[PDB]
């Protein structure tokens, strides 16, 4: 967040597995993997997108 | 089997007493420093996560980034846990609401409130017992600027009253459930006059707690303040509370979230300004019970 | 580090050998009574639930009462087990199918048969991932005076044949998965010319197995046999088969269960008799993963 020290705020980070529709709004972002980063408190927010695959490998 | 013991005194010798029934019933009524700031009772006051024993809040894929704890609450100092003798159960972030230089009031009502969360919702409707415990995360930010207090109730039971005078207890299963939309407080009671095709819902008096007492004594409840001056967001930890180890999820509901202005807010000059309340909350400890054909509710 | 050992001799000496390259793949290739009647390879026969060591069978409130089990098989000698290192699923019977004089078999596949049973076709949905064994239990009775013989065969990747001859590997996945429904085999081949407007599904030969290969050897497959004369239902335990240790459920089919008359109805004399076949299947260690919003098919 490069934003000024007065500013706050929250923001919701989000990862979908894939299989469904691509999430379009916060409501179903929401229900997948997610983080809640506050802009205020913390400058910055690291999100893991852990490996979940049905292959072993993905292509390139 | 004479029952020798002492008497109650004054601060300057006993009674005796026999049991002459079988049952315990029949019984007699058997009767039972330092710093003054400490509590009797604590537990009953709303402890921390911190308190009790017990930052990333994370539950399944869903997880709260927290420096925010020490305004976190445990009610009645105690921690969800399994019917003792799952990944439906995560957080869930429902429809923001807006705060403004007039709001009077929210509440919801749990498990109500999620009954359309995905997994959580459907293995609600899938059986006939269910239970569960909750954090709440109630989120609301603004500027160093901005001023006002919001007042976080968890409220047990939470009955609240009807918009009639001619006839009482008789707001509908529709109207007493809301669901996820919500709910809302006002500042004056107004009796649906309409007779013949009755409103049959909720009349809320803010001051009144919606329910005939006052909200100034609404403290004790499991309860945490959002000071805009000093805090941005409030965390409750709810326990399965009921007369009843399992229940119905359908046709009761266990806890009352009330959200009420303590004190009104406040911007720079604006005549008008808004700030967004958010809350995102997450069953715990969840299980269920007698698994049978869907209910589909007549919710309309 | 030569390597030194026994030539490939007939029956009246050895070899030298040295790896020159550091990946295996170089390598060379390294080449490796009393009673006839017994198998080498026993688990690729097909053995019984007693067979390897393993009547009320019940999972979660539901249960089958059998005295029938000789009539049970696990598949490659292989019961269901967790992905190593729940009551969604259960027994869900199937909406039952007729079989006449005239019926020439029926076909479904897993999960797809099951994509609507109640938590388990939500979990399936919910998720990225899902991975499940299978109990199929085939139900059809008659009386002492009817005669017939089902073959009941569990095939792993059931690949079955389109409709046309002008294009390949076009079935619609519409087509392709018919749910609880089923999807049924044909005496003979009858190509789509609908140039235009193609129907763009299968059309499986009985003979054939659907797939092109012939029936009377589709036995080298996990399979049981109904002999109206002998038993009235068989039981199929089947294992999570892949090349993977967990897929997608909805993009692809596991396992696919074929149903054909090996020997067809008949009844005392009637000329056109029918008895009724019950499927019932329930998913077994069955697992999940990758949780997010609610997959919503195009099945039409
Ligand atoms: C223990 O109780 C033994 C001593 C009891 C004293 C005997 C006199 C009690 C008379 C009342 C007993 C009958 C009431 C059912
Ligand atoms: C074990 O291998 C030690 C004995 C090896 C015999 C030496 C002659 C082998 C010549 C080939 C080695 C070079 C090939 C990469």
């Amino acid at each position: 967040f490069c934003g000024s020290m007065m500013a706050t705020g929250k923001l919701l980070v989000s990862y979908a597995p894939p299989g469904a529709d691509p999430p379009k709004k916060r409501k179903e972002a929401m229900l997948g993997t997610h983080v809640i980063w506050d802009i205020g408190l913390q400058s910055s927010c690291t999100m893991v997108v852990p490996w979940i695959s049905n292959t072993t490998y993905r292509q390139t | 089997g004479a029952q020798v013991s002492s008497q109650k005194v004054g601060a300057h010798i006993n009674y005796t007493t026999i049991n002459y029934y079988r049952d315990s019933a029949s019984n007699a009524a058997s009767k039972q420093i330092k710093d003054v700031l400490i509590k009797t009772a604590p537990m009953l006051n709303s402890p921390n996560i911190e308190a009790c024993g017990y930052l990333q809040l994370t539950l399944g894929n869903s997880t709260i980034t927290t420096q925010e704890a020490a305004n976190s609450v445990v009610a009645y100092g105690r921690w969800p846990e399994y019917l003792r003798d799952v990944a439906a159960c995560r957080f869930y972030t429902l429809d923001t609401v807006s705060w403004t230089k007039e709001s009077r009031g929210w509440w919801w009502k749990l498990p109500d409130a999620l009954r359309d969360m995905g997994l959580f919702g459907q293995n609600m409707y899938y059986h006939y017992l269910g239970r569960s415990g909750y954090t709440v995360h109630v989120q609301c930010n603004a500027s160093k600027f901005h001023q006002g207090a919001l007042g976080v109730f968890a409220v047990p039971e939470m009955c609240l009253a009807g918009d009639s005078n001619t006839t009482t207890m008789h707001t509908s299963y529709q109207n007493a459930n809301p669901g996820e939309k919500g709910g809302t407080f006002t500042g004056t009671f107004t009796p649906d006059n309409n007779q013949t095709s009755p409103a049959r819902r909720f009349c809320p008096v803010d001051y009144l707690l919606g329910n005939g007492t006052l909200l100034g004594n609404a403290f004790v409840f499991p309860h945490q303040i959002i000071n805009l001056r000093t805090n941005n967001c409030a965390t409750l930890v709810l326990p399965y509370v009921n007369s009843l180890s399992i229940d119905s999820m359908v046709k009761h509901n266990n806890w009352g979230i009330a959200i009420l202005p303590l004190a009104p807010l406040n911007f720079a000059s604006e005549s008008s300004p808004e700030i967004p309340i958010t809350l995102t909350i997450a069953p715990m400890c969840c299980e269920f019970n007698g698994l049978r054909n869907i209910t589909l509710p007549r919710l309309q």
